[PDB]
DNA sequence: TTGTTGGGGTT
RNA sequence: CCCGCUUAAUUCAUUCAGAUCUGUAAUAGAACUGUCAUUCAACCCCAAAAGUGCUGAUAUAACCUUCACCAAUUAGGUUCAAAUAAGUGGUAAUGCGGGACAAAAGACUAUCGACAUUUGAUACACUAUUUAUCAAUGGAUGUCUUAUUUU
């Protein structure tokens, strides 16, 4: 119906974009919601405790503010009993940024 | 009552099933479900296919497929993809028509075999139905329903839904079975008689070895405690010791001994084997007869068996009285015919369980629940009986005798001693090695044939003057990895030759292969005969001698490679066919399944890739029905390819290197095809059809050059020729002898069993022996040249007939087996030649009279086998028939109902459907009365049947007589109204009814029939 | 450590080999569409009993051991293994089939599988077996598959049998695809 | 002998008429119990006056048959060994069981006792089951497994429950029981007295 | 004849380019470096409250690069729901409308809405990564396949 | 479905119809009026079209078609034939079910054809009739092919892998040699 | 390491 | 008819294969050892699921009648019951002993909750089983007397 595009980026891209709607996916932090990427963390808009019990993970689609602050428009969680990898995810992100694969993820 | 019809429409037969709730043609299913409206326009082909299609459904679902007007029925998906989706919806269910030759993987169907019903599924008519339904209704109509489509005149072809192959389908102790048929055909013989050197009586020889060799009886699961087992092992050791003290020499010498002149016969045979020149003829014949008239009789061998058991088995192993009942039953165990067998219940039901001594009971269960103890000790008496029989009686009768049946006597048994059979073996290996066969070594056979085809085997059956051989091929070599015997290899070629055989009646000679074609030829000839004016007739009969061994490879293979009635590439299809049996339509209780109306048959066929105008490519089957009663077909996915090259290789092999074994000596035939191959019966007729057709051009035209009606029929051997012009038959005999002179065969015993008289010197046939008769006796026939009517020849003495009825009865489901048994014996021959065109009315009555008289005598042993089993001590029949005099009433029941069935069958086999129902009623009652009169007058003098049953049978016969009288009395008043216009056959039947005065008494008719 | 491969490579290396070779690979495919139209079991003895003598009334006796045995029911099914490339028709033997039926329904034991299927097919309860099979569709696994190029009835044929069936680990599937695509861009 | 033949014919005609064979009826029971009223020839061989007139078996058989072949009431044909007249001529130890599951039917406890192997009589009512025997030695015969030294408990298993039984009844109850028995016996006596007199 | 794992953005682009360039051979197969009809994809399946559709049960699949409209089926003899949606309803309803990504195989046909065949619930992030790589790899496995 | 096609032994039909073709040809054109033969020999024109007999109707499975260059593929077990056809009218005649691919058809009448190419002749094959008898979708891996549109180069490929195809290549070579010997 | 009854005719 | 008891004598013969021995003229004779194999022929054709119009007529019919077994031939009665008969053909028999309750009965205060049935129900069984318990029911079982070995 209407195309709400929300790409995947890294954490340095969080500051490189300087304002954009993107998707960031990582793990929650234990202590007004704050989540860890990778180390380093980042704050959000959703309530720290509103999220459910069994989940240990997070993905959000929304606009990114300057740095360490991102707006959350949509939020999804799930119960991952395995240590989530990051190196291969980083590889997928980078090769998505590449030129030979650019026509796959986004248009233009 | 509910007689049978000769024309139906499958709509009725599907409406009258139980498990179905909805059946109709697709046109009404659409009008009801409102997918179409009456005043629509569709071309006549599509509308006709809508009209004659049939659909069935277990539950009325006219509501589920109601047209909701929410979504338009505009299609873009191909029919292949919609049907893909249908099989996809079927998921894992594993039996449907559209799911034949197709396997699913994930969400993709995959076709991998040939289903020749698709060409109706992916048709254009089904494309139109998809356009009409829309996919979302199609892909469910192809599951919820059963779709048949008329593809032949009446025979529907199922294309979608469930296959009817799935409407045609706590544990207990099943007593063992005594291996009787192991005693029959042995040929071993040792120096000192006894029992085989591998049997455990001679195994390397205390109880240790008995345990080592009785691993299957000692540690069976019937013996409760160890004590029972060990006492039984003790009894087995005692059995063995008591058996090893027997002078088999003397023991045989006393009761059943070699003849007084045996040395003379041994000398004669040794002389006839030594001599190098071709020996005498009558000496060998008399030698055969003097050898075959030295066979032991049942009584002597029975005394032998009793005397050999009385001193080999301790007494208390069976008990004082059970042992005696055993030894008394052993006789009937001996004198039984070839294809019978005796059941352990026969021995048990007349024994006492406590009478034995060595029992022991763990929990003392004897008195509280005596019935459990009785059962759980019958399950040991049975095993002991079977052990005794199958480990003494059978090996003795195997080693020490030879057991067979003669050639012409029938199915009886016959016990010859062993050396007499070794003699006849030597004498026949001599008399045989000169006519056709010849000894052969192994290397005279190539290695490809050695490693591809199976070997043979030969059995000898005594005949009156000489022997008779019979070849068996059932073996398949364990090594070299062959899994098929010879006929399993030649089945495909035999199918090709069947498709060819369907054409030899008019193409390349003079042959027949069944009773249908014979009856057809008779109808045509009798039509010509009543046309010209029924003059005097003459006949002639003759038959080739040893046809299957007079034919040479050369002309056979040459005719085969140079005939165009065998196309080059043939495909083979397998399917299932469903026909209508004789049950009448049950006019409408709550359980009426398909098997109550339909017979299943699993047929194959071989079609040609050409555009033969029978189009086996579009239907998938080729069937011949005798009348318009519906039938169903469903195909299968198991096709194969065959080519004349491989058939040629097969014929070359079976006609060149046909190697058969005998007595561990390998033989090889010299010229001819082996008798006993499924292909041979057609090859022989084909080959001799070539010759007889090339020699008989004078037949095709003699009806128009001079006008003489004349037929010539010919089975595999027995010719037969009927004519009006003597000269034709004479010239025929001359031409056939000429063909025999030129091509190299000769006729058997010169028995030209003609009807006339002629000087046999004017034609160089003087050596022929004319045998003048007045009733042409072809293969079991009595063709009467005064009315040219047919019937059969029946044996006429109770022993003659007794020797060809093998009774095998079990208390399980009597009312079924016996029923069909008797029914079969009424239709086994009468159904064929009861056609009303051949015979007149009185001829029909005569045939019925004689065949009923024969079938009563054929059945009677079954009745006397029944009356020897008590039907009081069984609930299954006593609950329904009563508790006293149950036997006679049960018998009266099955007799009456089988007579009603056979009466209906005859009543429709005589008439069409258009005749009045009072005529059918009269003749119904008349056939029933004749059969019951025969059964009464034969049964009114027996012993067990004289007191009670005769009253019931007399009442039944009087009832049938009065019913006949009522019908034939009412019919005249019925016709008094003029309310029916009498056709020809009806007027003829009415004259048959009035002339013989069926009103008052049947007396006028029995003189007209009873004379043979 | 191992070296994995997809389906099409196996189909190639098997449809292009000489008769008699047997070799195994490892795939990250998935099982599907367990066949049911053929017979679902066969009989065996403990000591590799060649043939258990067939009786009716449910009696049995062996000759490869010379004792009276309770015959054993080994069940062998037919299914399909897929990946993102292609399809392989595979056979499945007693231990692996028992492992499957255990993984779908833990009620049945390692030795109760054949018993359960025999009892359900004889009693007249197949719907439970049918749905039990149907709930196995598209179950992702990790396969070690053996192929052998034999010949039967004097005509050439090719068959694939299953050897190992484990549960998967995405963390390794992703690394596998990563090295594959990196090598691919590297040329 | 021919004279012996006439003598035998006369003697058999005298001893075959039922006029004498009714008031005497010594062999009449045998003749009626015969297969078809046709007794054998040896049936006369058990007599006395035939042996003194005799002075092998088949020889005398054929002799008697010849002597009878001339008769008028008898019959002899087909060398039948039997001969018949062609005229009809018609005319202190007992115990008690307790603790039983209330509601136990009869057959269960009957067989739970019958497992012992010897007969008995039991009378059950709600709990109390009086069991008695017929031989005095039965007590010490069955004691080693009714007084089950395995459990040292007088235990009977019925329908899934153990009930107790006694080893010896007090003899006052035993006397009441013997009076009960003789009472039932006189009951039967008077029952059948009245039934003999009710008509 | 073969499945191709690709994302919703690629689906939209292919359907756009095909429905806007109708000068292709009239094979119902789409064309992305070859003929294909089935696809695999992981995305956020959520229902869509449509207007009284008894035959069909429409849905929707949002993902990181687009949003399409999938369509489901239902047994006609009895409008119950199959296993693959019964389980999702159960779990989503229990955990309180907390949606999870799904891995779905779906069958796309032109001139009609995109059917869906099956899906399973994912409970591990690495899945996405895997799927990502898969597409990338399979991309080349057709590009160099045409050259 | 391998055996049903394999046991056709198509090579027999091909050998026999080629023998018939060569026999009929160098039996009908023995005038040897060298001027008339020079007038006949023109480049890329049909010289002789031998329609096969009636008994040689082999049936096989289509694996791939191309319509503008008139190329049809056929296969049976281990051998895959590359042939031609008359025109799209043919496919319109053989009533296919869904798609020209993956269908198993019989062949009512095909024919050999003789063409002249650069410096030599050419033996072409043309299928004139077909009828689809069934569908089957199986991935057959025929190890060896043969092309009836690329001269001796079309057949001599893979000749060292089958006695049957070796002897067929031998017959084809002998046929072209006898052709160029007669007419040149 | 997988792939059940017995008639009638003819030889 | 039923029941108990009872049935002997060196070989009538010794294929096929092997190894010996004696003599041998191409033969003969003597002693010995080893020993069923997957045991079922095929073709054509025909049938093959779980209910009487319970049954009034034609004495010119139906039954009944005879000393082993059964079956095919002769004579006499008989009208819904029963009567004694005569030939012929095929299967079957060693001898020894045993065969007065015989019924209209009465008496038995003989026996009897452990009698004895006959109906029911409940149990264990069933492919043609000879039972147990309870209930109701009343008679049941042995003797004497109308009784004398030419039995
Ligand atoms: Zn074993």
């Amino acid at each position: 119906q209407e195309q709400v595009m929300y790409p995947r980026i890294l954490f340095e891209q969080m500051a490189q974009f300087r304002g954009k709607k993107v998707t960031v996916v990582g793990n929650v932090c234990n202590e007004s919601l704050v989540i860890e990427f990778g180390q380093h963390v980042v704050i959000d808009n959703y309530r720290r405790v509103d999220l459910n019990n069994t989940t240990k993970f997070v993905e959000i689609r929304g606009v990114v503010l300057n740095q360490n602050i991102v707006s959350c428009e949509e939020l999804t969680e799930f119960e991952q009993k395995d240590p989530f990898d990051f190196d291969t995810y980083s590889k997928l992100i980078h090769l998505s940024q590449s030129d030979k694969l650019s026509s796959l993820f986004t248009d233009q | 009552k509910q007689m049978l019809t000769r024309k139906e429409d499958l709509l009725t037969v599907l409406k009258q099933i139980s498990a179905l709730k909805y059946v109709s043609n697709l046109y009404e299913f659409l009008l009801a479900t409102e997918k179409i409206v009456q005043t629509s326009e569709l071309d006549t082909q599509f509308q006709e296919f809508l009209t004659t299609t049939i659909i069935a459904s277990e539950q009325n679902l006219v509501e589920n497929y109601k047209q909701k007007y929410n979504q338009p029925n505009f299609s873009q998906l191909t029919i292949k993809q919609v049907i893909d989706d249908s099989i996809i919806l079927l998921g894992n269910k594993q039996n449907y028509v559209q799911q034949i030759g197709t396997t699913t993987i994930g969400f993709y169907v995959e076709y991998e075999n040939i289903n020749l019903s698709r060409q109706t599924l992916y048709s254009s008519n089904f494309r139109n139905l998809l356009n009409i339904f829309g996919e979302e209704d199609f892909k469910y109509f192809l599951i919820d329903f059963l779709v048949f489509t008329k593809v032949e005149q009446n025979g529907y072809l199922q294309v979608a839904g469930v296959c009817l192959n799935q409407y045609f389908s706590e544990n207990q102790y099943i007593y063992p079975e005594i291996q009787r048929s192991q005693i029959f055909y042995c040929n071993h013989m040792g120096r000192e008689p006894g029992v085989f050197k591998s049997s455990f009586f001679n195994y390397s020889e205390p109880q240790t070895i008995i345990k080592k060799t009785l691993l299957k009886e000692y540690q069976s699961k019937n013996f409760s405690c160890q004590e029972e087992r060990d006492l039984f092992l003790e009894f087995t050791e005692k059995i063995v010791q008591n058996f090893h003290n027997i002078n088999f020499n003397y023991l045989l010498k006393k009761f059943c001994k070699l003849p007084e002149n045996y040395q003379s016969l041994k000398s004669q045979v040794k002389q006839i084997v030594q001599s190098e020149n071709k020996a005498n003829q009558q000496s060998c014949e008399n030698l055969f007869n003097s050898l075959y008239d030295t066979e032991i009789s049942y009584k002597q061998i029975t005394n032998f068996l009793r005397q050999i058991i009385q001193n080999c088995v301790p007494n208390q192993l069976l008990g004082k009285k059970n042992f005696k009942v055993f030894l008394e039953k052993l006789y009937e165990f001996v004198q039984m015919k070839r294809f019978e067998n005796q059941k352990v219940l026969d021995y048990i039901c007349f024994m006492d369980v406590f009478d034995v001594e060595w029992f022991v009971d763990l929990k003392n269960q004897k008195f509280t629940q005596k019935r459990k103890y009785i059962s759980d000790k019958r399950k040991i008496l049975g095993d002991l009986i079977v052990f005794i029989i199958n480990k003494i009686v059978i090996p003795v009768l195997r080693y020490n005798f030879y057991i067979t049946e003669k050639h012409k006597e029938g199915s009886q048994i016959f016990y010859y001693r062993k050396p007499i059979w070794k003699l006849v073996s030597k004498l026949t290996i001599v008399k045989l090695e000169e006519e056709n066969l010849e000894k052969v070594e192994e290397k005279l056979i190539p290695e490809d044939s050695f490693q591809k085809y199976p070997q043979g085997k030969l059995r000898i059956i005594p005949k009156k003057g000489s022997f008779r051989p019979i070849m068996t091929f059932l073996r398949k070599d364990k090594q070299k990895n062959i899994k098929l015997n010879l006929n399993q290899i030649l089945m495909d070629s035999q199918l090709v030759f069947r498709n060819l055989k369907d054409m030899l009646g008019q193409k390349i000679g003079y042959s027949v292969f069944d009773n249908k074609q014979i009856s057809e030829k008779f109808a045509q000839f009798i039509e010509k005969w009543k046309n010209k004016g029924r003059p005097q007739l003459y006949y002639v009969t003759l038959d080739i001698k040893k046809c299957y061994d007079s034919i040479d490879q050369m002309k056979l293979l040459n005719f085969f490679n140079q005939s165009d009635l065998i196309q080059d590439t043939y495909f083979i299809n397998k399917y299932l066919l469903f026909q209508r049996n004789k049950r009448p339509l049950l006019q409408i209780m709550d359980n009426i399944n398909f098997p109550y109306y339909f017979n299943l048959k699993e047929r194959q066929i071989a079609y040609s890739l050409y555009d033969d105008d029978d189009q086996i490519l579009q239907k998938g089957f080729k069937e011949i029905q005798s009348d318009d009663r519906p039938f169903i077909v469903i195909n299968q996915d198991k096709p194969r390819c065959i080519t004349k090259d491989i058939i040629h290789n097969h014929l070359k092999h079976i006609s060149q290197y046909n190697v058969i074994s005998f007595n561990k000596v390998k033989f090889r035939q010299k010229r001819g095809i082996p008798q006993g191959l499924n292909i041979s019966g057609v090859l022989c007729s084909f080959y001799f059809g070539k010759l007889e057709e090339e020699y008989t051009q004078f037949l095709k035209n003699a009806e128009q050059v001079n006008g003489s009606i004349n037929l010539l029929m010919r089975l595999t051997d027995d010719y037969l020729f009927i004519s009006d012009s003597q000269q034709n038959a004479l010239n025929l005999i001359v031409q056939l002898q000429n063909c025999a002179n030129n091509n190299g065969f000769m006729f058997n015993d010169q028995k030209i069993t003609t009807n006339f008289q002629f000087p046999q010197e004017d034609y160089n046939l003087e050596h022929f022996k004319i045998s003048v008769q007045n009733e042409c006796q072809w293969i079991g026939k009595s063709i009467d040249m005064n009315t040219l009517e047919i019937k059969s020849i029946q044996k006429q003495t109770q022993q003659e007939i007794n020797q060809t009825i093998n009774v095998a009865i079990s208390i399980k489901n009597l009312k079924s087996q016996l029923k069909n048994k008797l029914r079969s014996l009424f239709l086994n021959q009468l159904i064929d030649y009861f056609n009303p065109n051949i015979n007149s009315f009185e001829g029909l009555c005569r045939q019925l009279y004689h065949h009923s008289k024969a079938t009563v005598m054929k059945f009677y042993p079954f009745m006397t086998k029944l009356f020897q089993i008590d039907l009081k001590k069984s609930k299954q029949y006593s609950v329904q028939y009563g508790k006293e005099n149950t036997n006679e009433n049960f018998l009266k029941d099955i007799l009456y109902y089988t007579v009603e069935d056979v009466c209906k069958i005859l009543c429709y086999l005589q008439f069409e459907d258009e005749i009045n129902s009072n005529i059918k009623e009269i003749f119904k009652n008349l056939y029933s009365w004749i059969m019951w009169d025969i059964i009464v007058s034969y049964l009114k003098k027996k012993k067990q049947f004289k007191g009670y049953l005769n009253k019931l049978l007399q009442k039944i016969r009087k009832s049938r007589f009065f019913y006949l009288k009522e019908g034939c009395k009412s019919l005249q008043l019925i016709l008094s109204q003029q309310k029916y216009q009498l056709n020809k056959k009806e007027l003829e039947a009415i004259e048959f009814i009035d002339l013989n005065n069926l009103i008052q008494d049947i007396k006028t008719l029995i003189p007209k029939i009873s004379a043979k | 450590q191992r070296i994995y491969s997809s389906i099409e490579e196996i189909i190639q290396q098997a449809q292009a080999s000489e008769i008699g070779q047997k070799k195994e690979f490892y795939v990250y495919g998935n099982l599907v569409s367990i066949q049911m139209k053929n017979k679902l079991y066969y009989y065996r003895c403990t000591c590799q009993g060649k043939s258990v003598l067939k009786y009716h009334g449910d009696s049995f006796f062996c000759e490869s051991c010379q004792q009276f045995i309770n015959p054993q029911v080994h069940l062998m099914l037919r299914a399909f293994v897929q990946d993102s490339t292609g399809t392989i028709p595979v056979m499945i033997f007693d231990q692996q089939s028992s492992q499957l039926i255990n993984q779908i329904d833990p009620s049945i034991h390692v030795q109760e599988a054949g018993q359960y299927v025999k009892n359900c097919i004889e009693n007249g309860q197949e719907e439970i077996i049918r749905q039990l099979f149907s709930k196995l569709d598209f179950a992702r696994f990790i396969f070690e598959i053996q192929f052998e190029n034999k010949e039967f009835n004097n005509e050439q044929e090719i068959a694939y049998k299953v050897l190992k069936i484990e549960k998967e680990n995405i963390k390794e599937e992703s690394k596998y695809l990563l090295k594959k695509l990196e090598h691919l861009i590297n040329n | 002998e021919l004279d012996i033949k006439e003598s035998l014919k006369l003697q058999m005609e005298y001893y075959f008429c039922d006029t004498n064979l009714t008031h005497d009826s010594y062999l009449r029971g045998i003749i009626s119990k015969s297969p078809k009223n046709c007794v054998d020839i040896k049936v006369f061989l058990k007599f006395n006056k035939i042996q003194q007139i005799l002075k092998s078996k088949k020889d005398l058989i054929h002799l008697i048959r010849d002597s009878l072949k001339e008769s008028k009431i008898l019959k002899v044909k087909m060398d039948s060994l039997k001969v018949k007249r062609r005229f009809p001529f018609n005319l202190n130890c007992l115990i008690k069981i307790i603790n039983i599951p209330q509601g136990t039917l009869k057959a269960e406890v009957v067989l739970a006792v019958r497992h012992l192997g010897y007969e008995f009589y039991c009378d059950y009512i709600d709990g109390q089951a009086m069991i008695r025997f017929q031989n005095s030695d039965e007590q010490r015969l069955a004691i080693q497994k009714l007084l089950n030294h395995n459990n040292n408990k007088l235990q009977i298993e019925i329908r899934g429950q153990i009930c107790d039984v006694i080893s010896t009844i007090p003899e006052d109850e035993e006397k009441n029981y013997w009076n009960y028995i003789k009472f039932k016996k006189n009951e039967f006596r008077k029952f059948f007295f009245m039934k003999k007199q009710q008509k | 004849q073969i499945t191709v794992p690709l994302n919703c953005f690629m689906i939209n682009q292919i359907v756009k380019a095909a429905k806007e360039n109708p000068q292709a051979h009239s094979g119902n197969h789409y064309e992305w470096y070859g003929a294909f009809e089935n696809a695999i994809i992981t995305a956020k399946f959520e229902f869509l409250q449509s207007i009284n559709d008894s035959p069909k049960i429409m849905g929707k699949l949002s993902d990181s690069t687009g949003c399409i409209e999938v369509v489901i089926q239902k047994s006609k003899m009895s409008d119950e729901l199959p296993e693959f949606v019964q389980a999702y309803e159960i779990e989503l309803q229990n955990n309180g409308n907390r949606h999870k990504y799904v891995r779905a195989m779906l069958k796309m046909r032109k001139n009609a809405q995109i059917q869906l065949l099956y899906f399973s619930i994912v409970n591990d992030a690495n899945e996405i990564s895997r799927h990502g790589l898969d597409l990338c790899l399979r991309y080349l496995q057709r590009k160099h396949g045409i050259e | 479905m391998k055996l049903l096609l394999q046991n056709q032994n198509i090579f027999q039909k091909l050998k026999n119809t080629l023998n018939g073709c060569i026999k009929k040809f160098y039996d009908t054109y023995q005038d040897l009026e060298q001027m008339q033969k020079f007038e006949m020999i023109v480049e890329d024109k049909l010289l002789f079209r031998y329609s096969c007999s009636q008994s040689e109707m082999f049936s096989a499975q289509i694996q791939a078609h191309y319509l503008e260059k008139r190329v049809l593929q056929l296969t049976d077990g281990n051998v895959k034939y590359i042939v031609n056809f008359r025109d799209k009218g043919v496919l319109d005649k053989a009533n296919f079910f869904d798609t020209p691919n993956n269908s198993l058809v019989i062949i009512r009448q095909w024919s050999y054809e003789i063409y002249y190419t650069k410096n030599t002749f050419q033996i072409n094959l043309v299928i004139d009739e077909m009828r689809c008898i069934d569908i089957i979708t199986t991935i057959f891996y025929c190890k060896l092919e043969l092309d009836f549109t690329q001269g001796i180069k079309g057949i001599s490929k893979s000749s060292s892998f089958s006695n049957q195809i070796y002897e067929y290549s031998a017959q084809y070579y002998k046929a072209i040699q006898l052709l160029k010997k007669l007419l040149i």
